[PDB]
RNA sequence: UAGUGAACCAGUACCGUGAGGGAAAGGUGAAAAGCACCCCGGAAGGGGAGUGAAAUAGAUCCUGAAACCGUGUGCCUACAACAAGUCAAAGCUCGUUAAUGAGUGAUGGCGUGCCUUUUGUAGAAUGAACCGGCGAGUUACGAUUGCAUGCGAGGUUAAGUC
RNA sequence: AUCCGGGAGUCAGACUGCGAGUGAUAAGAUCCGUAGUCGAAAGGGAAACAGCCCAGACCACCAGCUAAGGUCCCAAAAUAU
RNA sequence: GGUGUAGUGGUAGGAGAGCGUUCUAAGGGCGUUGAAGGUCGAUCGUGAGGACGGCUGGAGCGCUUAGAAGUGAGAAUGCCG
């Protein structure tokens, strides 16, 4: 009942250096060493999943930013008068149409003009 | 009852422990024995009483 | 039809980074011209690539081939081959080891 | 046309002939899907959103139900000895767009 | 990934603007020419592409410095050999390179980065009030800032 | 690398004056039919032509992984301080177990390896040159409790004979 | 919460509000009583930082709101009244 | 099966359910019209892990239920190549 080992190690092993393909070194081809970046690729897989959503909302707030003080308000009036004036627009959405259309965010930016003006 | 389809007494034969075999089946690393002191070495502990 | 005679020389006693040296010299180049170029360098691994590129040169005209002076060194390796292994009594008491290495030498010469 | 309409928590942009990959809608392939709260009608008379833009129904048939690749989440803490393993992949509806109001 | 926009280098025109400095602080004048090379006040953002603008920089420097400071901000060098530190500057530098006041404190406020560099050689600075830069049409800006 | 130390001309070669200590080394093919003859070279070694179902089965001869050494090429790289990744992303090249495709990656954000011992580690505490193979809670006889089974005021054989 | 029975690890703790000794009414010193965090706890702040202030992650999203602490540029938000 | 409400960081340690290797038994199978082994792939499950296809290979091996263990490697200034 003498059991060797035959070939378990060999899938392990290769299934560790499939998931290092494209390393800067000898991180291909080193088993030890191939074994701990990809314990450190996810450690910053599970940081980077949470600040995708800390980056985009900077990201947005910045072009509102911009384009709200082309048109003569400060970034966050906007905030207060939309809603006092009971808008409920996602920043990623307030962004691109403050990007593409000039028409739609002046309309807006009137009516928190109007809104706060009470 | 026949060879190819035996099934035993429910609730009658359990499994093991096999003890020091990795970290995750939860007695690898001093197989449940912990830190240093003669409880944990080669055939330790005091007589009985 | 084919191209493109081959030759090798197996398990020669030359020691293959040193080789890799003439190598750099011969490769893209006409064979009527390398010959000469390999005629004048002083090394061990001079004489021996100008044997290889002969013995090229009699595969492609005595089995396929015609136009001797149309033919282009187009390939050429270097490879190590099976290595010795000796000793030496260094001084106070102890040893250390020797290698003694060889190497696999091929030119393929192709017409154009 | 735009069409912002709120769909679970997010907020999409919408125009006609085109797909949108959301979540879940508990709808057989296929069949109609009847979304109803929509901020914006865009184009050239700018319909500004109150919430609930009255009478703007945005309608849709659906194409697949699928899933995104794995997401491979193992935790570990050096020096210590631990190991969470996980997999998940979660299901996505396709979402064809026709007939904003009119 | 889904829908934001992304630009891409050569997208965003460049535009050419002026900007007085007669009796206006270092730190302000600095503040808002510093942010207006990234490409703010533009809502087209990368955080990648130099989406910012070219600025000159007339009557450099005439320039205050608030109560003191005339005689006190030390600038500081060293020569990376032993004991040279050379504080040569003062206030001084109002009178000589007075390009070299606001070449530091604005590559002061930049990040540096590679963009904190091709950023960086976007300023034109003058001291007196000449434009050698009149075949590309700049405009002027109005600080109340 | 198991099984005697030893499947092979082994207590042999080798080491110590001596008593003594002691290795490594299995495999072509069904059949040797083990490459006549020609070609370069002093030969070794190769290229044709043959033998053979197969010669990348050519005598170091079944299959032939890894470290390691080379050749060719799709993309990038000479104002740049980089635990070497990850999130974001232009361009170029490609077309799969068809699907919210694959390779590369100018550029920006964030980010001090792996074990062990410790009140505490990135530690200038301590261990690993790299790859492969071997390499650690078992068994016999007693004791105590949980679960299961057959009988139950009863239960049950040992040595030994066929 | 109590009782009966099977199975262990622990006996080198540390700092910080507090309140007391020996110290010189000195120490990131030492020795105890009381409460928290670290040990066995990841995320935000104090430039970086085991023990301080806020808050305890089953998983995914290019959704929304607040705490501690902040709003001239790096670097997100007031050159606020 | 619905539907609600609650919970789900964690070292020493306690408890429960599974993956994988070699052999034995019984049933049922595959294989010169290509088995094991090796290589490559853009595939499936929550986990260890499992399929299918292309190439190389040239003689044996999976599947179901039960049983027995020389049953799993990255660290010993480990031993051998």
């Amino acid at each position: 009942a003498r059991v060797k080992g035959g070939t378990v190690t060999r899938k392990r092993r290769k299934k560790v250096l499939k998931l290092a393909k494209g390393y800067y070194g000898s991180k291909h081809t080193l088993f030890k060493s191939a074994k701990e970046q990809v314990m450190n690729s996810y450690y910053y897989a599970f940081r980077d999943r949470r600040q995708k959503k800390r980056d985009f909302r900077k990201l947005w707030i910045a072009r509102i930013n911009a384009a709200a003080r082309m048109n003569g308000l400060s970034y966050s009036k906007l905030m207060h008068g939309l809603k006092l004036a009971e808008i409920d627009i996602n920043r990623k959405m307030l962004a691109d149409l403050a990007v593409n259309d000039a028409a739609a965010f002046t309309a807006l930016a009137e009516q928190a003009k109007d809104a706060l003006s009470k | 009852m026949k060879l190819h389809e035996l099934k035993p007494a429910e609730g009658s034969r359990q499994v093991r422990n096999r003890v020091g075999r990795g970290t995750s089946s939860g007695n690898g690393k001093t197989a449940g024995r912990g830190q240093k002191g003669q409880k944990a070495r080669s055939g330790g502990g005091v007589r009985l009483g | 039809q084919i191209t493109s005679a081959k030759a090798t020389a197996k398990t020669v006693r030359t020691s293959p980074r040193k080789a890799r040296l003439v190598i750099d010299l011969i490769r893209g180049k006409s064979v009527a011209d390398a010959i000469s170029i390999l005629k004048f360098t002083p090394n061990k691994s001079a004489g021996i690539i100008e044997k290889v590129l002969m013995s090229a040169v009699a595969n492609a005209e005595n089995n396929f081939d015609l136009d001797v002076e149309s033919l282009v060194v187009s390939e050429a390796f270097v490879n190590e081959g099976p290595t010795m292994k000796r000793f030496r009594p260094r001084a106070k008491g102890s040893a250390s080891p020797i290698n003694k290495r060889t190497s696999h030498i091929t030119v393929v010469v192709t017409e154009k | 046309m735009y069409a912002i309409i709120k769909t679970g928590g997010k907020q999409v942009k919408v125009e006609v002939g085109q797909a949108i990959y959301v979540e879940k809608l508990n709808v057989e392939a296929g069949e109609k899907v009847v979304f109803d709260e929509v901020i914006l009608v865009g184009g050239e008379s700018t319909k500004v959103g109150a919430p609930t833009v009255a009478g703007a129904t945005v309608e849709g048939t659906v194409e697949k139900h699928g899933k995104q690749k794995k997401v491979v989440t193992f935790q570990y803490k050096p020096k210590k000895h631990s190991h969470r393993k996980q997999g998940h992949r979660q299901p996505y509806t396709k979402v064809m767009i026709e007939a904003i109001n009119a | 990934m889904r829908t934001t926009y992304m630009a891409k280098a050569g997208e965003v025109e460049r535009k050419w603007y002026v900007v007085d400095a007669t009796d206006v602080p270092l730190g302000r004048l600095s503040a808002v020419v510093a942010s207006v090379l990234r490409g703010k006040n533009k809502p087209t953002f990368t955080p990648h592409v130099d989406t910012g603008d070219f600025v000159i920089v007339i009557n450099a420097d005439k320039v205050k410095l608030t109560g003191k400071k005339a005689t006190d901000k030390i600038y500081y060098r060293h020569s990376m050999y032993p004991g040279g530190l050379k504080s040569v500057t003062a206030g001084e530098l109002r009178d000589k390179n007075s390009r070299r006041l606001i070449e530091t404190s604005v590559k002061g406020m930049l990040p540096k980065n590679t963009l904190g560099r091709k950023q960086f050689t976007k300023l034109n600075v003058y001291g007196g009030a000449e434009h050698p830069h009149a075949a590309q049409q700049p405009e002027v800006l109005d600080i109340t800032n």
